[PDB]
């Protein structure tokens, strides 16, 4: 040990004047003693198959030594505080050293993980190791397909099982993409099928063939063994496109059901937006896609409307640098869809669908920069669009924190 | 040398006989798949079709010349091997 | 296994007519390969004649037999009825050998080697639109090829020249992410072109021809 710190201890004790030989003679002592209890504490961690040299190491090898696992406070009477340790002192170096006493007791408790259970697997089937969740895993020749006919047969099961002709074979289906480990090297053919579909069933615009397309898309993204950025510029456009497309059906109706095909789209989308990044590839193309779809004139209302949506959902600072600076166009179509007077195309639903979604995101937009004064007509300013109803979304909002 | 370019080899006369990282280069990266976004629409056998081995397994790389002169790998004549995986051949 | 008579005398025909012996036998010869329906079974042969005369280049450089063959692959693409997936591994070293080899010209100087370059170009990009899927990675590999041949330094100017428009010809985001960053190279350029001392070589047609 420094023999400056043994001098700074013995002169914060009451013994002043020490020599350097006397403290010397401290700093050998000790820094045995550290030897010798480390070296202890490690025949602990070696009995313990855990090679981690825990807190604990250090209270029985004190233990073993006849000296009190007792840290920060020594018993010279010892028949209460014997040889049983007190786990140690939590403290830190970047502690605060003064804390109230009222924060400790109204901080909660950490959970008490579960006990200890014992399941079986198989390290091996006949001196092969199985690619299960708990292990680590002149005429030229006629070749041979890449996948197994077991591996065909389940590729041929799990599609015929996602176009959804029932829901629980679906969801079945859905969780075996979302956790097989050896989905990889069948995940060209999945692709393929996933971009391949999505591209001649909007010929037709059958949404459920779309919606489960889509949510197949959802459970490959979350599987976490398979490598998916080699497939990310196939899979771009088919996510995208389902959102913003026209629909050849009836826009009407299950245009909802077409919004929470949006919403399952979207979270492929955000999955692309948020994994796979690199400098300027991904999310600034779908970005610049997404502007220009917007400044886009005379743009379809369905189109409109999902690329809205897909601008909608880019975070937080993207609503705060974009959506800013085109409130009056937005107005502006609302009251040419309001003057109709013909209500017979689906511009009239797809207008307040994305009123509705605009004026959502501009109340936290708002509720975020700025305090909550002047809620009542201060958006006047800003032509007027959800006003007091924005303000009430924002109180709601105020709520959830305070909740919170 | 009587097989297929045969002609070749008489006019011959021999008469034997960070910014190459791999993401970079990633067709998502490098392609404008935002025109295939469509706005508007106006097993005893296997199932699957097989690919050419070859092509898909391959390193047909090797046989790019890329400097005639000093050219890396001697190359060879090569011997017509008829692949009967390919349908519309009788044999 | 091997052509019948018939097809050996359409073989010799169609060989002999891309040869070079007059103009309108080439185009009516190069207007039969790329609209007849029954050529498999001679596509193999094609693939052969025309990988291995572009190989024959380096015995003798005729630029106009490259051209020929070239004109040659470019008839065999425009073929509805047969599918070159199985046989474009021996086209695509061809067509690539057509663009980054050095010396395409007997005469250096004079031979426009410079076209071969772009119609290739043109050509390599059309194989790789064609044919490039996530299972073949074509496209990504012949990007590879022209980078490490680009931005790698000791390459002439032809090769330099033969790389840029492959490159250029790929597309918009191939132009932006490959060729953008290396403008400063331009100045590595015009160190050879606006200042000497040296002037009656021959780097500065091809200098300022990649310019």
């Amino acid at each position: 040990l420094p023999s400056e710190s043994m001098k700074v201890v013995a002169e914060s004790m009451g013994i002043a004047q020490i020599q350097e030989e006397t403290c010397q003679l401290l700093t050998d002592e000790v820094s045995y003693r550290i030897k010798e209890i480390a070296q202890d504490a490690l025949k602990f961690m070696h009995m313990g198959k855990r090679q981690k040299l825990t807190t604990s190491d250090i209270d029985y090898a004190l233990k073993l030594k006849n000296v009190e696992p007792l840290y920060g406070f020594h018993a010279q009477e010892f028949i209460p505080f014997r040889f049983a340790s007190g786990g140690g002192r939590e403290l830190y170096f970047y502690e605060e050293k003064e804390v109230d006493l009222s924060d400790i007791i109204n901080t909660p408790l950490p959970r008490v993980p579960l006990d200890v259970c014992l399941k079986a697997h198989w390290l091996s089937i006949e001196g092969c190791q199985p690619a299960i969740p708990e292990n680590p895993p002149r005429l030229k020749p006629r070749s041979i397909h890449e996948l197994s006919v077991e591996q065909q047969l389940y590729y041929k099961e799990i599609t015929e099982a996602c176009v959804g002709s029932c829901e629980a074979k679906r969801a079945e289906a859905l969780q075996s993409i979302a956790t097989d480990p050896g989905l990889y090297q069948m995940l060209p053919r999945f692709s393929t099928f996933i971009s391949e579909g999505v591209r001649v069933n909007v010929v037709q615009n059958n949404l459920a063939l779309l919606i489960y397309l889509m949510r197949m898309v959802k459970a490959l993204m979350d599987n976490p063994t398979l490598y998916l950025e080699k497939y990310v510029h196939e899979l771009i456009p088919a996510v995208m496109t389902c959102i913003v497309s026209r629909q050849l059906c009836l826009r009407p109706d299950v245009d909802n059901h077409w919004a929470l095909r949006d919403f399952a789209a979207r979270l492929v989308a955000q999955i692309c937006k948020h994994f796979s990044t690199t400098t300027n590839n991904i999310q600034s193309r779908i970005t610049k896609t997404f502007t220009k779809s917007w400044v886009d004139e005379k743009t379809p209302w369905t189109t409109r409307y999902g690329s809205i949506a897909g601008l909608a959902e880019l975070g937080h600072d993207v609503i705060k640098t974009l959506i800013l600076p085109r409130l009056q166009q937005e107005g502006e179509r609302i009251r040419s869809v309001l003057d109709g007077p013909v209500l017979s195309n689906i511009d009239r639903i797809g207008a307040d669908h994305v009123q509705s979604l605009l004026l959502k995101h501009c109340a936290p937009v708002l509720a975020k920069l700025r305090p909550p004064p002047d809620n009542q007509d201060a958006y006047r300013a800003e032509f007027g669009s959800l006003g007091p109803l924005l303000c009430s979304q924002v109180v709601k909002a105020r709520a959830q924190a305070a909740l919170q | 040398r009587y097989g297929p370019a045969r002609l070749w080899y008489d006019m011959l006369g021999v008469p034997e006989d960070d910014l190459l990282a791999d993401e970079n280069f990633l067709m998502v990266t490098q392609l404008h798949w935002e025109d295939d976004i469509i706005w508007d629409g106006e097993p005893w056998y296997s199932i699957f079709p097989i690919d050419n081995e070859d092509l898909v397994y391959g390193r047909w790389e090797d046989n790019i010349i890329w400097d005639a002169q000093a050219m890396p790998r001697l190359l060879e004549p090569p011997v017509l091997t008829l692949d009967p995986n390919d349908e519309n051949l009788i044999l």
